[PDB]
């Protein structure tokens, strides 16, 4: 703040650090998993 | 100040060759990642106004609640106007402004003169700049303002019945949903000229209001020159979380 | 100054259409987005020239209120029609519409109508008097809007 | 005649920059109001007869 005649050191004792994690929206999957399975034993 | 983090972007696999499998290459490529922060801060809005203690008895009625109204009232008003087109310096940046340097300001065909009305094709066509949260519908919000409002009343495209349904304006003189969004007139757009906004669609989700105190009222009494001060102050901020969610139309150059 | 000089002449080479009459909304300012609260009076040639509008004709058009099937207009864009026969003559820069908030507007009065009879026998007469005191004034200087023919 | 009277318009508030924060411009800006009247008044008609 540092207008008072008393105040604090550094920043990161004005500050709250949260751990709280956040994404945008992210695109859509379509193609992935629309056709049928083929399982192949051999080469 | 308030810190949240923000996680990074995605990876990409490796399609390895079939002369690897021998070798270590057969295990593929790296994925690395690496986290961001964000932080978000406050700005301080004051009024005050002053009574002395002889108008008071200087008239048959009092003069008090009036004061006391108009501060409250004035408050709002301030601060709706900065969320509307506030800049940057030491007030909240308003929403035309952040549509404006994200450059998601849509340069439509409508004049400013009169000329060219503002159609409804027009206000849905903004939709595009939103990108991929234009797609859902029931997260946008449609705000236009008066003239535009008064230009969609007579719109040639809303007129016959057969043309829309039963919502046709000569039906009705009023106008609800334009292309499945529905319509809020506000008259705090800036002045009708060339270059100017007439409408915005923000993404409602993607904004916050930092806020540290409330509207507090405090009454002083200065005995050196008998008045009664009173004082109106509040600390908030409009912040988004991300650089997009806002896309506005403007007049013709 | 909210006389408005719309594109319809005096004469009949241009009628007054439904689109003349809505436009006028605009002038009325914050008034006029609260259509509850409007009053719309035409005159004789003003209606008589609504009744041949060409955008109120055909079933498709104007729902099943078509002008070919009734033959008188009735709610307009959402305004009931009102007819007065007091307005000025047909003339270039003369009205023929008018829309009024009103709410806005008070007819103050001091005495009512009242009658008072004198017996004058020097000359045989019965002399009859009738007198009252009104006035017609509005809280505000707005309200009113009134569309006027072309020049 | 009769007088009413007519409320004022709205003020509006200041954003205090954070230099200011323990001076006396901490408070901002005054916002201030006069009221306003009308009047009223009436006219006379009249008619008369004779037989």
């Amino acid at each position: 703040n540092q207008s008072s005649s008393v105040e604090v050191s550094s920043e990161s004792y004005e500050t709250i650090f949260s751990q709280r994690i956040i994404r945008d929206l992210q695109k859509e999957l379509v193609v992935g998993a629309l056709f049928e399975e083929l399982p192949m034993s051999s080469k | 100040i308030l810190t949240m983090l923000v996680e990074p972007d995605a990876g990409r696999a490796t399609w390895v060759a079939a002369s690897a499998y021998g070798s270590d290459n057969t295990t593929g490529s790296e994925v690395t990642g690496a986290l961001t922060e964000i932080h978000f801060s406050t700005y301080k809005l004051a009024a005050k106004s002053f009574i002395t203690d002889e108008t008071e008895e200087d008239a048959i009625f009092s003069l008090l609640p009036l004061l006391r109204k108009r501060l409250i009232e004035a408050h709002a008003v301030s601060i709706e106007e900065a969320f509307m087109t506030g800049d940057g310096s030491g007030k909240p940046k308003g929403l035309l402004t952040l549509a404006s340097e994200d450059s998601a300001k849509v340069t439509t065909e409508a004049k400013a003169d009169g000329s060219v009305l503002v159609t409804a094709k027009t206000i849905s066509k903004l939709r595009r700049k939103l990108g991929r949260h234009g797609l859902k519908l029931s997260k946008l919000v449609l705000i236009v303002s008066m003239d535009a409002y008064y230009d969609l009343l007579e719109d040639e495209e809303w007129q016959d019945v057969a043309q829309v349904g039963n919502d046709a304006v000569k039906l009705q003189g009023q106008v609800g949903r334009i292309y499945g969004l529905p319509v809020v007139v506000s008259e705090y757009f800036p002045a009708k000229a060339a270059g100017k906004e007439f409408a915005v669609i923000v993404y409602k989700d993607n904004f916050v209001m930092p806020r540290q105190r409330a509207v507090t009222v405090e009454r002083e009494r200065q005995a050196g020159k008998q008045r009664d001060a009173y004082y109106v102050t509040q600390r908030v901020n409009l912040q988004r979380y991300f650089e997009n969610g806002v896309v506005s139309g403007a007049y013709a150059a």
